[PDB]
């Protein structure tokens, strides 16, 4: 009784922003 | 009432003494077998 992602997520992150954002110049 | 032949047979052949001793043997094997199960809750508790 008594007994009882770092790399990925950055890659992820550069990938939705630069995918997503949007100007012009850049 | 023996009402067997085989039994006057084991009756016959069987020790009184040594199977006591046996016995006794037996009873005192199977509470080592329960401390052991008491120490294993033991040790399962801490």
């Amino acid at each position: 009784v008594g007994f009882s992602e770092v790399v990925d997520t950055y890659w992820l992150n550069q990938y939705v922003l630069n995918r997503e954002a949007y100007d012009y110049n850049t | 009432q023996l009402k067997s032949y085989y039994e006057e047979s084991r009756g016959l052949e069987r020790d009184l003494i040594g199977e006591f001793v046996k016995s006794r043997k037996t009873a005192w094997r199977v509470a080592t077998a329960s401390g052991l199960f008491g120490l294993l809750g033991m040790v399962c508790g801490i």
